[PDB]
């Protein structure tokens, strides 16, 4: 979920 | 019922003699591989006594800037290993591998080898069982609105325990299952400080609490900057 949570955070 | 992902490190202890070759193993209960970008979300930390974990390697094999070539991270999916081609003196300490693939982030028990950007943390605490205490973490070199502020626990044992993390920008927080009640993470971008509150303290809470940051502007980044940590003592009695 981490890499997806980051993307969602930045984007 | 969704698990947690267990990190099993071995050997736990290992007397070593200078020059020797050491090989530490880190296995995960579940895949740490992201088939999307083919990266293994495994990070290695080196920790000398009295200090907070130092970032060694992330994504399984990429060495952080400054770590000697004699250190090598390898492995894929569920089997990872850290190797020191020729152990040096200043190489001792304990080593932890961390699951950075999916929440909750979990650390292994580690392998103990036997022979300006920073985070300001509040003073040591002494508290009675049943009480609550607030710990503080102030970034001194960057804006916390640009990072995820994490809280890590570590009792005298040595095992690192992820408590949770918050997104100062949207106040979005994520908590490890076992700390979902005992902990509450708050952020105040104004003062650029992150707080952690523990309630209903027991002797099980006696430990060293560290805060850490994770940049969110890069595509990806592990937990690099760790504060010195705040010792919280909960003496049992009465």
């Amino acid at each position: 979920v981490v890499q997806e949570a980051l993307d969602k955070a930045r984007e | 019922f969704v698990r947690d992902i267990v990190m099993t490190q071995s050997p736990s202890s290992l007397t070593v003699t200078a020059g020797e070759k050491v090989t530490m193993s880190c296995k995960s209960s579940q895949s740490l591989l992201n088939s999307g970008n083919q990266k293994n979300y495994l990070t290695w930390y080196q920790q000398k006594p009295g200090q907070p974990p130092k970032l060694l390697i992330y994504w399984a094999s990429t060495r952080e800037s400054g770590v000697p070539d004699r250190f090598t991270g390898s492995g894929s999916g569920t089997d990872f290993t850290l190797t020191i081609s020729s152990v040096q003196a200043e190489d001792l300490a304990v080593y932890y591998c961390q699951n950075d693939y999916s929440y909750p982030l979990t650390f292994g028990a580690g392998t103990k080898l036997e022979p300006e950007v920073q985070l300001q943390q509040s003073g040591a605490e002494l508290v009675r069982p049943g009480a609550s205490v607030k710990l503080s973490c102030t970034a001194s070199g960057f804006n916390i609105k640009d990072d995820f502020m994490h809280w890590v626990k570590q009792r005298p044992e040595q095992g690192l325990e992820w408590i949770g993390r918050i997104d100062p920008a949207n106040d979005n927080t994520k908590y490890a299952p076992k700390f979902q009640d005992k902990a509450t993470i708050i952020a105040d971008t104004s003062s650029n400080t992150a707080y952690l509150q523990l309630s209903s303290l027991t002797s099980e809470d006696t430990a060293v609490y560290y805060c850490a940051r994770r940049e969110v502007y890069s595509y990806y980044s592990p937990l690099d900057v760790w504060g010195a940590g705040t010792t919280v003592t909960v003496p049992s009695g009465s």
